[PDB]
Order: C-alpha cells, then structure tokens, then sequence
C-alpha cells in the first residue's frame, strides 16, 4: 500500500532506498542465492497486487498497480480515476483501486505495443529524474493525450519496474541523478530487458553451475556476450528473478 | 521442479583465458589433460560433456585424477577401465572443481601453454579459478562504484572517477579464472597488497595466479574474495583519497558494485 | 567568443545571468524601450558572429555558431570538428571554427526541417536541463545519428536562441530548473516562437501606440489573443526584436 | 526607416473593459461621447480610425472636446467645422490619451455604461488608462515570480506559491484600463495599501478606479506604477512572508515578473 518515492527531495542515496525496499516486498525467496518471485501457484487473487506511489508534490501523485509476479505494473491510479491496461485480467480490476472510477487504456503492457502507441522505440525516449517528475506531473493532471500515456508509461515502468529486476537498470538510473543528465537505454539495458524470463529459468535449472541454454546478451558495443554460467560477471546484473521452477 | 534430464556440453576457460585441452587430441586411456589455447572454432579435444553421473567426459571418455594426492595429475581415461571415484566430479558455483573423494580440486600450476594439470589442495588460487562454457572470451565491461562513479586505472594501482564509457580506463575484462584486468595490460591483475583487513587494492603480476587475484561478482552487489572472506571497499567511503580496500561485508553503498558492460 | 553557460552547477540564478549576458550582446539597440537587433546592413561579415560555450564536464563542451543577427544558430562545434546547417552561407563557413575540420548536416536550420529529421514534432520533445546535458554529451561524443543530432539541436536552440527572444522561454526553462522536472512547450510558447519576425515588424511601425496589423497568438488553452497595441501586456514577452526598420 | 503611410482603425477598450462609444449610433455634431459595452461584433459607432493629422476618426467625424477646461465633455463633431487644435489627440505608449493644447487627458468619470467621457488633468488613474483595438477582452494569465513561483490570489490580499496552470487562483485577467483583476472576483484589483515606498499591494474595489491600481507591463521586466514611479517587489527577496509590496526600481531579480498566458 504505502511503498512510495517521493521524487521531491531525490537523492542517489533517497531512491536506492526506495528500489530496494520495493525489491524486498517483491523478493519471494532465494534460488543459488539470487532473489526470486513468489510461485503464481503461492498466491491467492486478493493477496496478488502492489501500491507504488510516486509523489511528485503532495498535492501531486500517481499510484502503480504492481503485480506481485512480475513485476509487471498492471495499472494507475490518479487521483479519483484509475486506468488499466488492455490485458490485466479481471483480478487487477476488482482488487485494485477499487473505489474510484475504472478505465481502460488502448494498448498492451509489454513494450512492443506501449512502443507501437508511443510512435517511439524504447530507444529514443529518455530517461532522468526530471522526466519521471514530468510523468508524475502529466499522468496526475489527467490529460487523454493516448500518444504521451504510453510514452510517459514505458519511463515509469523503466525507472521501477526495470529498475527493480536490473542492478544494471537502477545504477544508470543512480548515475543520471547524481549526474543531472537524461540517458537513453543501450543495447546492454534492452538486452536485460528483453532476456528476463529466459535468463531467470536457466539460472534455475543451472546443474553443474552450467546453464542449459545459452542466454545471449548484447553489450554496449553490440557483441554478444554469450553466457552459459551461473558464475558469470554479467549473471550478478540480474537481482530480481521470475520464478519459474524449484530445485 | 526443475528436472535433470539435461547434460550440457560446454567447454571451459581458467587461468590467463585457456582452455581445458586433451593433448594433441589423442585419447589413448593415461594421456595428460592440457591448458592450450582457446582454438577458434570448437574442437571435441576442448568440449566437454557434464554428465548426471557427475563425470566430465570429452568424446566419451572421462576427466580423471592419476591420484589422490596434492600434485598427481589430471588425465584421459576410459571412464570404465576407470577407478570409480576417481572420475567423479564437483563444480560449485563459486568456480571451483573439486574432487569429492580427494577433497583436492583442479588447478593449473604453470604458465606454459603447454601446462598440466594436477588436484591440488584448495587455497582459492586465481589458478584454481574455472568458467564453463562455450564462449571463453574474458568479459569486457565497466565496473561502477558508488553513484557516478568507475574504476579507473593508472599504471599500477586504480582508484574511482567519473563514469565515463569513453575513457578507456575504465574498461576491465574479467578472465574464466576470476582475475580482473585492465584491457590496456592485461597482464595485470586486481590483488591485494596483502591479505589484511586493510590493504589497498593494487594491480599485480598475474604471472603469479594467486589467492588474493581471484575475484567473485557476487549476486549481493558485492566484489568478494572467497581466500579473504572480504569484499571491496571504498576507504571511509571518501573517494577523494584514492583507495579502494579489502574488508568485512557491511553492505552499505560503499561496498556496492556493478557491471557496466 | 567566451560567452558560456557551465551546466554543471548550475541554478535559477546562474542560467539567468548567461541569458542576460547573451541578450546583451546580440542588443544592437533600444526600439520603444525594446532592445533590437542591429541592421545587417550596420555589421561587416567578419564581424557576423558569436560563440556560445555549453559545458557539461570540462572535459566536456560543445560551441554554438550564432549569427548576430538572428540569433539564429548556424553551427556547433564539437571539438576537433565543427557542423553547419545546410543553408548557413559562405560567410558562417569561412568565419566561424576556423582551424576545424567542417562537415555540413543535412538538413536546414528552420524547424519545420529539423522537425522533418527528427521525426518529431517541437512539442513532443522535452525540454530541461538534464536534457540539455544529454544533449551536450551527446553532440560531444561524435556519434552521426541524424535522426537526434536533430532532436538535440531542437533541444539547444529553444533553450537557448529563443530563449534570449522571449521573457517567457526564460522563465519555463528557470521554472523546470527550480522544479527540476521536464517540460515540452505549450501553445503559448509556440506562438512566440512562430510570431517573431511578425510581432517584431509590429512594434517598429507603431504609431498611436497601434500596431498596424493585428498579431495573432494563441495561449494556453488555444484560444487567440489578438494583439494591436504597443501597451499591450503580451507585447512584454518580447526581449529580442529582430531589426526591420528605424521609426 | 518604418514608412507612415498606415492609418489603422480600432476600437478602444478602457476602463472597467468597456468600449468607446457614438452615443446611439448618432452623428450630429455636439453628441457626447460614451462608455458603452463593447457589442459582440464590430460596429461603426464603436471604431475609430487613427489618422496621420493625429485626429481619431468615427465615421468620418472627430473625437472633440467641448473646451480646454478639465470636466469638459468630448463629444462627436464634424471636423472641418471643429475647432482646430480640440480634435487634435495623442495616444502614448503609456496608455493615456492626451489632448496637446489643453492638456488634458481623456478619462471616464462614472461606473455607469451610459457614462460620458470627460477631459481630466491627468493622474494616472485607471479611469484615464486606454488600451486600443480590436479585441477588447482583458488578457488573461498567469503572472510568474521568482523562479517556480506565480502571484496566487486568496480572498482580499496576495502572495507567492508554486506555479501550477490547474490552480484558478493563479489566473489574472488584465484589463484595457490596466487593471489586474482576479478572473474569480473581477470586481477586486491589485491596489497600493497607500502611495508609499512601502506598501503592501492588497486587492480592493475597482468601484474607485484609482491612480493606484492601474499597472504597467513595462518591457524591462518590471510591472510598473506610473502614478508612484513604484515598481511590484517581493518584500526582502523571501517569499514566506506572503507580501509583495511597492518599491522603487533595483532590477534585482525580486522585482521581475512573467506574464505566463
Ligand atoms: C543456432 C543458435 O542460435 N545457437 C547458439 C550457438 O550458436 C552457440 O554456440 C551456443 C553457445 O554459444 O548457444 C546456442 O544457443
Ligand atoms: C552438437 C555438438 O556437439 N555441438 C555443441 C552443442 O551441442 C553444445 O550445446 C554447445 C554448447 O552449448 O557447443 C557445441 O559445440
Ligand atoms: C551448509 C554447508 O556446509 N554447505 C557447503 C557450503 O557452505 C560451501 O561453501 C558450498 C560451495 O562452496 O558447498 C557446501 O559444502
Ligand atoms: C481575415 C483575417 O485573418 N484578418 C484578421 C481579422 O479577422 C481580425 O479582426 C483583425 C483584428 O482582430 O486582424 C486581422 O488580421
Ligand atoms: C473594413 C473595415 O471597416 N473593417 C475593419 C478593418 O479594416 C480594421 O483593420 C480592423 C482592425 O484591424 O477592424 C475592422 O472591423
Ligand atoms: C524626453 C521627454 O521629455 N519626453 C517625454 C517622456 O519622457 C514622456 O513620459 C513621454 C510619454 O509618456 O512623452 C514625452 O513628453
């Protein structure tokens, strides 16, 4: 309910605090010493979602709908109105910001359609603190802008969704702030993204502390870095895993 | 439940970026197994099979020990002709290959390409250091401190500056056998100046292969040394001083790294 | 030649001064009690043009190539070389970033064209200072991607040439800076933007205090405000006239 | 050199936002000229024609004073027949509309829209403030101060808070008489709590249409007090004292001001 950033008075030191404490309501046990999420097979409806609020000021804030499983963000909520997307099933909605006014957005929540609506890849669109506060700002002075919603969606989600899975994730984010400067994600930050799932079940099945398939990442000078280990540098980039099996 | 079904087949890199080697690709029960060259594209005599049974076997035939004692050597065998236990293997997750019944563990002892190798006792040497699988190539990537803040390497010792992907001392590969190096010399290791409380990360010979240059990215966020028992840190975590030392886990921001790759 | 913004520290009041220091130089003279430019039938071509320094490091800088004249941008350089629009004239090339390598982008230096390139309207893209940042460390780091060399020029220009033109750039740009949270520009700030030229010719032909056509702007909630006087309000937004004629 | 073959033809708002006005739509010489409301289009009886010969134009006739006497009326006469030098009118940047030979200044006595306007000597009041043509609706906005700061309106007095365009209490309606008004109560003003270096601008009654309430968007920045020669300040440069108050001009960045429309 009350996991909020307040985006006022951010600080390196303020957010980190924040996305680990984020980490560990998500954290649903540990596998080879790697956090992972709870068994979708573990929780009951009513227990499956979270509150994320980011303020802005106070006046000013925006809730998010986390799913409990991913680690997905299922909906919004500003002010008296919520917004789902067009892909939460029938749980979210009636477990979810329930007393006030329930609407449903056009697109999808991955980003292959999020990017669709925004006329914009993942790429182009940046990232910062001040660009997350102007998403604060926007999606709270409720504006039916869909083009913008979904740009201004795919930075949340980046900055805490993304940000909650990727140690990798939440350092650029770490670094843009102490650095005042906006970033774009790199083949290395899409890679993670993209490899989540696929990551986190070899990680899983890992016997001789050997994947069983070879989980290819792509590096800031797009190579492949082609990792077939539980002991590789880049497997420790992962601190949130989907969980997918028990050993 | 995660079943077992599978048995990958990989080959596997360690000290100075080698690989695990069946000599001259001959298989002849009693042959030593070699540290050469990673070759270029993937040979059987560098492949390996690791089998439920907990055995490592190239073209079908089994990785084994000569002996139970600190310095007898690691050869080809016909895993049945074979002594049982002496065929069976154990790798852990924090890199090492250890014989169960010898307690003794894989090590590559010289610097020859031309290399045996031999179980030896395990002190958690930069030599003793092995990564599976395929894709040998040390990871070239950007280690991050605090917030806005990278290794950076001068010569001999390394200190923290503004990250920056341009600067090209601030790249590092880190190698199969867990030694971080610059990608200017890579003949240099991450070490310790000595296994103290205190020191001081300093850039060392590799030539040695030691203890205190085996590194471990551990999935905490933090750089660790499993013969120290220590992590990486920064001072008081003041970084104006130019010092970045071995001690105890607090897990506080200063003890915090990531790869940047 | 030294007249720069350092990006790092920056703040409400240190972003100001550089502004005013600019407006200065490019003020040829008073018009009704608003600076003008000068003729460009009053300055020689040696003499045509200014340097702006944006740092972000230090390191870390690019330059900007400002015609006096207009105030306009003809060009940035990025340290051993220099970019020039495709339509800055003979002059710009052979008196400006001389002991530089000189490439030509493709594209004009209106924004209807870098829009074109961008493949983004002016009001999609966001402004701040972090993003200013980005955009130095970008143009810095000589990386030839059209599609944002445009973008990040969108950013610069507007932060920057308009924002010596109008009181009300200046201060949504100081605004985002104390509230440090990104903003695009509105309909008011559009206007000004597209109604320079216009407005300015307005106030130099002024005669009962009369403009003699009525300038058309529109305001937040796009609706028009229709301006023919001289004692306007609005008028005030006006910091930079371009030159048109003496009265 | 700006040419002057132009002679633009205008309506004028004033004070309160209402038009200047041929009294019924009527012509014959003498006919007083009033203060009626500015009608939805554009009629003739409320347009007038800025000449070269510095004469201002309804239909063909002049805007006249009655004498050089100050609560003499101006009235619609035939200019031919007219006195010379009493048709003769100045418009200044300022915003008052000045007769050279007499003087005398064209201001608007009463709160009436049946009013009649009146040649006044001439202090500043928001009666005698002018502002042509066209579009007569006040300007509404958004004053900015400080950095991230906008003047907010509460009930009778002013102070500073952080801009937000949601928020009504930040929106201004400026008027052709040079009035800001609080577009919640139109009926208040920003007013001077007295002509003194110190005041502490309140909100008051326009019913009184004074000198000290008629304000300037002067082009340094600065929103100006030409009766007081008194620019709006906000106290010591600290804006949690909730006071904005007349002072005399620094330049300082207290003393600028943002119309944010
Ligand atoms: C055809 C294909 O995509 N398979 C790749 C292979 O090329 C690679 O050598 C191996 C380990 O690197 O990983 C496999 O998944
Ligand atoms: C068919 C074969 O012998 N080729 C192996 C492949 O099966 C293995 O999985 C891979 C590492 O993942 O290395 C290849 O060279
Ligand atoms: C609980 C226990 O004694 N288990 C140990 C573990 O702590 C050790 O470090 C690991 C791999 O390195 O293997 C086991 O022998
Ligand atoms: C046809 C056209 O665009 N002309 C406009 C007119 O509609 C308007 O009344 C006048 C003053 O508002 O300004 C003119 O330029
Ligand atoms: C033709 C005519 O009498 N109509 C006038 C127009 O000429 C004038 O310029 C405008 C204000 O700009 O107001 C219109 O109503
Ligand atoms: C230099 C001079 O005396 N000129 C004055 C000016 O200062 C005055 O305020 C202005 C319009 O308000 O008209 C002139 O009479």
């Amino acid at each position: 309910d009350p996991i909020k950033f307040t985006t006022g008075s951010a600080t390196p030191a303020s957010y980190n605090q924040f996305i680990d404490a984020l980490r560990e309501r998500l954290t649903g046990g540990l596998i080879y010493g790697i956090p992972v999420l709870r068994d979708p097979s573990t929780v009951e409806k009513p227990n499956q979602y979270v509150t994320v609020e980011l303020s802005y000021s106070d006046t000013v804030s925006i809730q998010l709908g986390i799913d409990l499983t991913n680690a997905y963000v299922v909906a919004y909520r500003a002010g008296s109105e919520s917004f789902f997307f067009r892909n939460a099933p029938a749980s979210a909605s009636t477990y979810l910001f329930t007393g006030t006014q329930q609407y449903s957005l056009p697109f999808d929540g991955n980003y292959d359609d999020l990017e669709k609506w925004a006329h914009q890849s993942r790429q182009r669109i940046s990232l910062g603190l001040e660009a997350l506060r102007q998403g604060i700002k926007f999606l709270r002075s409720g504006a039916s802008d869909d083009e913008e919603i979904a740009r201004t969606l795919i930075v949340i989600i980046q900055m805490v969704a993304e940000a909650a899975r990727f140690r990798y994730v939440s350092k650029l984010v770490v670094i843009s702030l102490s650095n005042r400067a906006a970033f774009q994600p790199d083949p290395s930050m899409l890679s993670l993204e993209n490899t989540w799932e696929p990551l986190s079940r070899a990680v899983q099945h890992t016997v001789q502390d050997t994947f069983p398939q070879n989980v290819t990442l792509i590096n800031v000078r797009q190579e492949r870095v082609v990792v077939s280990s539980l002991s590789h540098p880049s497997v420790s980039a992962l601190a949130l895993m989907l969980f997918v099996c028990n050993p | 439940i995660c079943s077992s079904h599978y048995e990958p087949t990989v080959r596997i890199g360690g000290r100075d970026g080698l690989c695990v080697d069946v000599s001259d690709n001959a298989y002849n029960n009693g042959n030593p197994i070699i540290l050469w060259k990673c070759k270029d594209q993937l040979e059987v005599n560098q492949l390996w099979t690791l089998k439920s049974d907990k055995t490592i076997r190239s073209k079908g035939k089994c990785l084994t020990t000569y002996g139970y004692a600190p310095g007898n050597y690691v050869m080809i065998y016909d895993c049945s002709s074979a002594v049982a236990e002496a065929t069976y293997w154990d790798i852990w997750d924090n890199g090492t290959i250890i014989n169960p019944k010898s307690g003794l563990v894989l090590s590559a002892e010289s610097s020859s390409m031309g290399g045996t190798l031999t179980v030896q006792k395990n002190d958690y040497r930069m030599r003793q250091g092995w990564r599976t699988g395929n894709d040998t190539s040390p990871f070239v990537t950007s280690i991050a401190g605090f917030f806005k803040l990278c290794m950076e390497a001068h010569g001999n010792s390394m200190w923290l500056d503004v990250c920056d992907i341009t600067k090209e001392e601030q790249q590092w590969a880190v190698y199969p056998d867990g030694s971080i190096r610059p990608v200017q010399n890579t003949n240099n290791c991450l070490t310790c100046e000595e296994h103290k409380q205190g020191a001081t990360i300093v850039m060392m010979g590799c030539s040695n292969a030691w203890a205190s240059q085996r590194w471990v990215f551990k999935s905490d966020g933090t750089i660790y040394n499993l013969y120290d028992d220590m992590v990486m840190d920064v001072k008081s975590s003041d970084p104006s001083l130019k010092q970045i030392i071995l001690w105890p886990y607090t897990g506080n921001a200063n003890q915090m790294w990531a790869t940047l790759f």
